[PDB]
Parts: structure tokens; C-alpha cells; sequence
């Protein structure tokens, strides 16, 4: 009655009341109720583990509805109704059912000896985590949302030392057994289920970036390297010879070139790079018609730049019903405004039609000369943002990632320490050199330069021993006290937090994969024809059926049986080595002691 | 059960005769039974007995007689 | 005379305070074009834009390149020509702090922290 | 404020040292028993 | 045994805070006819209580008389 869970149930039987919702009746807690709360406490997945539908609508048994006859919110299958249902006999996850239960009580002790019998050990484990994170964080505000987030980092390593267990033997099994779809568990293929439990520590190790590293760089290999994919890539011709190293070429499956271009194309490396490019060069288009191309009227490369902006704004309608909830189109776009660079798109966007308006109009091309070189740099972030790529600059640049706030924070700080004493130097000095917009000049755009180089000796320099003496007083606090102590809080919350950004930028790799791995490889200057080749398919279709380009790897009956026994046996093999680690720990083998002297001092009273 | 799943089991062979058997009307089979049900009853036990659920391998010898004791020791 | 200058350094691999010292650059050497493509990258960006907002009329058959790129990096290491470099001279104060700041501070001090810290 | 006093007593208990105090008392308490023959 | 008896009142202030903050800061605040009033927030800063003053709750109800009525979460 004290748990959060009972209080969440306890609320759900009146959110659905008898009277307006479940309309006979529902005072009594049955199965559909528990489904509907659990499908709250995951994420926005199918159908929880307990039938929804009319044949098991659990909602509306107190009242006389209707047998076999009705199968109509009510009993359509099942034997009686007798103010029940009948046997279900197992509904396919009986193990599962109690760990459920036992982990939404926050029983620790009695929630382990479940989870040993499990049958779908690592995808358990992994819903188990997430239950318990999302949990811990609704409300009992001490106490035991931090032993649950305990208990939810203890499934958390169980479910890692499994995997590190069936990975060891047989990896492209393992791989295999990774991606698959769980029937046991309203799929939740564990790649996608252990995403939203942000799973810090799972993501990170070992296999799980090697698959991460196998669906990217799709079918050429693992071992070719980076600068010397991007020369073939140009070169078409290049592809052709023996440089690269492809899957196809040591199964001499090459029967058509085109076909295994396609298969190179296809990857996601190449379309990252493609777009990368094609990103690198409009850039340079759009400094092509600043410099010579500074007309008031659409010239022969401007009508470009529109049908850029047209294919790339695009993209995001396509991200729109890429993978929505079929009834929120307004909750779906919360979490693009939840991500402030795509904000920072949003208003780069907003930028260019701010600018636009002073660029077709001509009595403002001076304005409009100034408003847009900022935009050239607004892009630059965003070009920024995608490379969150490599090994070396990946968790390096999720190090100035937490330097962002704090970038605001020293400019403002060390452009109040300029302007302090760039007031200062033209004081003493009678300075006579004034304009309209140039006395500033002389003012104050000359102590900046006076910073790093622009020191005019001949003008800067009676008060000369001042002068000395004021100079070394800056450069003592700014080279001195602004520049090294700067290192001591960049390396040391370096060391601080390097862990946490090797992992979280582990964790945000299959972000960038998962973009760019559903996508064809179809170039941004082509891709508008991508974007109307599923709307002209809509004029044939009417339905949301055309493919699932997902992981979400879906497996036979006669594999799935052959895994999951393949499974159960490394995990009670990983049962063994816990079992043995907590046996073979100095502080335990203190506890053996001390129990067994305690059976001495009662077996020497005999006498 | 004790072991935790450990590599290995202590085998045991059990021989018992096959006349002395509650429900072995069950056991019979025509044909190949690789799959087959025997359940356990200690209520109807009247000369016979029924068999134990632990040992891994079984070997039944029959004589022709029913309640007879001792048709197992020889062989 | 440079490629002739790496392999003499090669042949450094001797002194007890170098030779370990070396061997650190040795783990620098594909980084070493890392942050060279790294940095000139950053360098570029605002090259580029250095000479955007200013009308600069110096040109000649590849020596506008000179007055366009080459003056970029000299305004980087003290070759700054203030009587040409400097109405918009806010934003010039804004954008000259702005590059600045992620290099001398996020781009010069946080390779001491990648440097010390993979050295221990 | 005595729930807190539960959590440093049970912690002291809990201190792998000390353990080492309550094995070292109850073996002086062997000598002594086995001396009545 | 001063900073013993420093660890000591922290543990106490850390089990109190944990239930219900709000009450523990409202305890944190009042006065003690029994010693001379010296509230207890007043009574830690002369002794200058490096451990006591920077531990959780403490500064938390510094952030809260400080932004008085307005929130702890604006920017």
C-alpha cells in the first residue's frame, strides 16, 4: 500500500472510473489496467505484454455484459464468465510476469532469484533498468529513489556481465542476438529498449560500439582507413581497382560493378561524406555571390540557394513523419524544440528570411551586407554539430559541449577586464583623433588591438612610468591570473568528467547512425527528387505501409529457439563467475570465519 | 540443484522389474515414444510401486509373473 | 630540406629526456594531421570572413589570394595590419573576441589537458 | 535523531576492522573454556 | 572532537533533511530558548564550521532566502 506503484494503480482504476470510461463498472484491478500503466512507464512502444483488445479488454468485468456472443469489450475466447475470465494459461512470459512485479515493489532480495529463471535474460534485464530509473524519479523524494537508481545500476551491470558473457564466444551471434526483436516484451528490439533508460554504462562496452561500428561502414569493412576511402570517392573510376576493401570483393561476389557501387553507396560512411561535401561547398556557393554577385535581383546562381534551402527544410518534414505517434503531431514536435540545435536550425532559417527581405529590396543591400555575414558563422555552428564524429574530437568536443554556458560566462568575463582598462588608456593621453563612428575607433576598437599585436608605440607612447606601470598590471592579471588558471579548471574537470564524456559520447554515436542509416543515398542536390517520389507513391497508395529501414531485426521461430537455449546456458555459465567473485572476495571470506567461531562457543558446553 | 547448473551430473541407472509397476499401462507403446507422460500416484498403491522421479536412466526386466519380488537381483 | 629534416629527427631517438619525448610525439604523428586539419579549418572560417564586411580593393593575378587568405593567418601571430584591417567597427571587436575565444582558450588550453593527461 | 544513531552503530558493525575485533575477543574466549579437564 | 562532534550534528541534519526539507529548514532557522537563543545558522558561522555550512541543505535554503519569493529554477 506504501509503494509508488500501488498509488499509481490506485489512480489509474480512477482516471478510467466505472461510470464515464469503463462504463459498466471497474472497482476491481485487472490486467488491463496494470498493461496500461506499465505501458506509461515505458516509452511509446506497442502493445504491452497483456491483450488490449476486445477479446481480453480487461477493464469492464462487474456488470452482466454479455458472454461468447458479445465479444464486445468483454469475454470472447474464454471459457465463463463467472466474474472472471478463465485460465490464460500462461500468455507466454510467466518468468517475466513476476519480475515485473517483484521490481515494481522494489523488492531487491526476492527480484534477483526471479531474474536467474528468466528465459529472455538480457532484454529483462534492460526493461528491468529503465522501469527502475523512470520510477525512482516520479516521487518519494528520499531514501528509496536512490536505492532504486542503485538497484536499477545493479540490473544494469547483471545485464552487462551476460552480454560481456554470450559476446565472448561467438560475437556474430551475439551481434545477431542484439538487434532481435522480443516477442516476451512488446518488441523493444534491447539496442532501441536500453536507449531510453540513457544507459551509460551498457552502451559503452566493447560490442555494442562494435555493432555501432558494423552498421556503419555497412558492407565495405572495418579496417580500410579514413583518408583513404574519400580519394575513391571522388575518383568514380578509383572504385573499380584494388585499393579498397569491400565484403563483396574477398566473396568475389562482384557480377555487376554498379551493383556493388550500390552496395558502397549504400553505406552510411558515403552518405555522410557526400553530404558533408555537399554541406562544405554550398558554403562556398554562398560566398561565391557575396563577393562579385552583390546585385538586387536574382542572378543565375542565386535561384540555388532557394532550392537549397527548399530541399534541406525538407528534411525535417521528412524527420516529421520519419517515426510519429499516430494521434500527436503537436507532442512530437516538443522534443525537435527539446533540442536547441535544432533550434539553432530553426533560427538560422529564421536568419536567412530576415535577410532575404533586405536583399530583394534595394534601398537596403548595406544593411543586408552586414546582417548575412553573421549568418555565414550561425551555419558554421551547425557545421560544428555534425562533426560529432571522430574518435579524437567526438569526446573532445563534448568537452567544449560543457563549455557552452561557459563560454557566455568568459566572454562577458573578459570583455568587462578589456573594456576596464580600454577606458583607462585613453585618459591620461590627450587623444585628439575623432569621427562619426571613428572617434569609437580611436576609442575603443584600438585597445582589442592593443591585446594581441596592433600597439601603436608611436601614439600610445610625461606619464611614461605609468604608463610601464599600468601595462604590467593587466598583462599581470589577464596573462597571468586569466590565462593559466583557465587550464587548471579546463584539465582538471577534464580529468573530471572524462569517463562521463567517453561514455556519453558512446552513448550519442547511435544518434548520428540512426539519421543517416534511413536515408537513401541520393545527394542533397538530388534528394528532391526523393522528395517527391514518396508523395507521387501516395497517389497511387493511401496508407502508411510502404517499409520499416529500422534495425528492428525480426527472427524465425527455428533461430529464435536455437539462440535463446544458446543464451540460457552462458547465463547461468556468467552465474557461475558472481557467484565464484563473491566467494573469492577478501571481505567475504571474513563472514566464513566469523559464522563458523560462532559455532564454537555453543558446541563446547556439552560438558 | 545445489551446484548451480554446474558442468556435469551424478549419473544414476535404476533397475527395478517391470511386473511390479503401477502404471505402466501408459508406458506401452507400439511405436517409437520418444515423447511420453508418466505421472505419479502414491494413493492407488496396492502390491505394486511406482517409480522414482531422480534417477536419470531406467532399466525395467520382466519374468512373466506380476507381484513377483526378486526378478531384478540376478540380472 | 624538410623531409631531408624528418628523418634527421628520426635518428634523435637517443637522449634519455628526448628520446621518451620523442616517442610521445611519435603517438602525435596521426594527430598531428588531425589538429592540422583541425585548425586550419578554424583558421579559414573566419578568414573568409575577415574580408566580407570590408570592401578590400587589393588585387593582382595571384596575389588577391595573398591579400584575401595569406593575411588571415599573419593577423593570427602578430601581422595584424590595423591602418587597413580597421563604420562596422563594433562587430569587428565582436567577431575578432569571438575567434579568440574558442581558440586561445578552447582550442590552445584544452590540448594541454589531451597532452599532459595521455602523457601520464 | 536516534535513527541516526541506528545507521552509525550498525555502520561501526558493519566496518571490516572491527569485525576484526569481535574474532580476536571470542578466540580469547577458547583459551580459557578448554582448560576444566 | 570538535570536527567528531561537527560529522556528528551533519549526520543528524543530513537524516532530518532527508524527510520532508521543508520542515528541515524551518528547524534550521528557529530559535533555542535553552542555550541562549543563537539560531542554529547563526551559531555554526563563529565557528567558522568549514563541513556543517557546505553540506546540501544548508546552502540550499541560502538559495532560498536568497531569490526570496520569486523560484530556485529561473535563469
Amino acid at each position: 500500500p506504501s509503494c509508488l506503484f500501488h498509488s499509481k494503480l490506485q489512480k489509474v482504476l480512477v482516471e478510467d472510473p466505472e461510470r464515464p470510461a469503463c462504463a459498466p463498472a471497474a472497482p476491481r484491478l485487472q490486467m488491463h489496467h496494470v498493461a496500461q500503466v506499465l505501458r506509461e512507464l515505458l516509452g511509446d512502444f506497442t502493445q504491452p505484454l497483456y491483450p488490449r483488445p476486445r477479446h481480453n479488454d480487461r477493464l469492464r468485468l462487474l456488470l452482466p455484459v454479455p458472454h461468447v456472443k458479445l465479444n464486445v469489450q468483454g469475454v470472447s475466447l474464454r471459457s465463463l464468465y463467472k466474474r472472471s475470465s478463465g485460465h490464460v494459461t500462461f500468455t507466454m512470459d510467466p518468468i517475466r510476469d513476476l519480475l515485473i512485479w517483484a521490481i515494481v515493489q522494489n523488492r531487491r532480495e526476492l527480484a534477483g532469484i526471479i531474474w536467474a529463471q528468466s528465459q529472455d535474460c538480457i532484454a529483462a534485464a534492460l526493461a528491468c533498468s529503465k522501469i527502475l530509473k523512470e520510477l525512482s524519479k516520479e516521487e518519494e523524494d528520499t531514501d528509496s529513489s536512490e536505492e532504486m537508481l542503485a538497484l536499477a545500476e545493479e540490473y544494469e551491470h547483471r545485464a552487462i556481465g551476460v552480454f560481456t558473457e554470450c559476446y565472448r564466444k561467438d560475437e556474430e551471434r551475439a551481434q545477431k542476438l542484439l538487434t532481435r526483436v522480443s516477442e516476451a516484451w512488446g518488441k523493444t528490439t534491447c539496442l532501441q529498449l536500453a536507449l531510453e533508460a540513457k544507459d551509460m554504462k551498457f552502451v559503452s562496452h566493447g560490442g555494442i560500439q562494435a555493432f555501432l561500428t558494423k552498421v556503419w561502414w555497412g558492407q565495405l569493412s572495418v579496417d580500410n582507413g579514413l583518408w583513404r576511402v574519400t580519394l575513391c570517392m571522388l575518383a568514380f573510376p578509383l572504385l573499380l581497382t584494388g585499393l579498397i576493401s569491400f565484403r563483396e570483393k574477398r566473396l568475389q561476389d562482384v557480377g555487376t560493378p554498379a551493383a556493388r557501387a550500390r552496395a558502397f553507396f549504400t553505406a552510411p560512411v558515403v552518405v555522410f561524406h557526400l553530404n558533408i561535401l555537399s554541406y562544405f561547398a554550398f558554403l562556398c556557393l554562398f560566398a561565391y555571390v557575396l563577393m562579385v554577385d552583390f546585385q538586387p535581383v536574382p542572378s543565375w546562381c542565386e535561384c540555388a540557394i532557394y532550392l537549397w534551402l527548399f530541399s534541406l527544410v525538407c528534411e525535417e518534414m521528412r524527420q516529421l513523419f520519419y517515426d510519429p505517434d499516430e494521434c500527436g503531431l503537436m507532442k512530437k514536435a516538443a522534443l525537435y524544440f527539446s533540442d536547441f540545435w535544432n533550434k539553432l536550425d530553426v533560427g538560422a532559417i529564421l536568419l536567412f528570411v530576415a535577410g532575404l527581405t533586405c536583399r530583394l529590396i534595394p534601398a537596403t543591400l548595406y544593411p543586408g551586407r552586414v546582417i548575412l555575414s553573421l549568418d555565414f558563422i550561425l551555419f558554421c555552428l551547425r557545421l560544428m554539430h555534425i562533426f560529432t564524429i571522430s574518435k579524437t574530437l567526438g569526446p573532445k568536443i563534448i568537452i567544449v559541449k560543457r563549455m557552452m554556458k561557459d563560454v557566455f560566462f568568459f566572454l562577458f568575463l573578459l570583455a568587462v577586464w578589456v573594456v576596464s582598462f580600454g577606458v583607462a588608456k585613453q585618459a591620461i593621453l590627450i587623444h585628439n583623433e575623432r569621427r562619426v563612428d571613428w572617434l569609437f575607433r580611436g576609442a575603443v576598437y584600438h585597445s582589442y588591438l592593443t591585446i594581441f599585436g596592433q600597439i601603436p608605440g608611436y601614439i600610445d607612447g610625461f606619464p611614461e612610468w605609468l604608463t610601464v606601470l599600468l601595462l604590467c598590471l593587466y598583462l599581470l592579471f589577464t596573462n597571468i591570473l586569466l590565462l593559466n588558471l583557465l587550464i587548471a579548471m579546463f584539465n582538471y574537470t577534464f580529468q573530471q568528467v572524462q569517463e562521463h564524456t567517453d561514455q556519453i559520447w558512446k552513448f550519442q554515436r547511435h544518434d548520428l547512425i540512426e539519421e543517416y542509416h534511413g536515408r537513401p543515398a541520393a545527394p542533397p542536390p538530388f534528394i528532391l527528387l526523393s522528395h517527391l517520389q514518396l508523395f507521387i507513391k501516395r497517389v497511387v497508395l493511401k496508407t502508411p505501409a510502404k517499409r520499416h529501414k529500422q534495425l528492428k531485426n525480426k527472427l524465425e521461430k527455428n533461430e529464435e529457439a536455437a539462440l535463446l537455449s544458446w543464451e540460457i546456458y552462458l547465463k547461468e555459465n556468467y552465474l557461475q563467475n558472481r557467484q565464484f567473485q563473491q566467494k573469492q572476495r577478501p571481505e567475504q571470506k571474513i563472514e566464513d570465519i566469523s559464522n563458523k567461531v560462532d559455532a564454537m562457543v555453543d558446541l563446547l558446553d556439552l560438558d | 540443484l545445489s551446484s548451480s547448473y554446474k558442468e556435469g551430473e551424478l549419473i544414476t541407472i535404476g533397475v527395478a522389474t517391470w511386473g511390479t509397476v503401477h502404471r505402466r499401462e501408459g508406458l506401452i507403446h507400439p511405436t517409437g515414444s520418444f515423447p511420453a507422460e508418466y505421472i505419479l500416484d502414491e494413493d492407488g498403491q496396492g502390491n505394486l510401486t511406482c517409480l522414482d522421479s531422480n534417477h536419470s536412466h531406467f532399466i525395467l526386466v520382466d519374468d512373466g509373473t506380476h507381484g513377483q519380488y526378486g526378478v531384478e537381483i540376478p540380472l
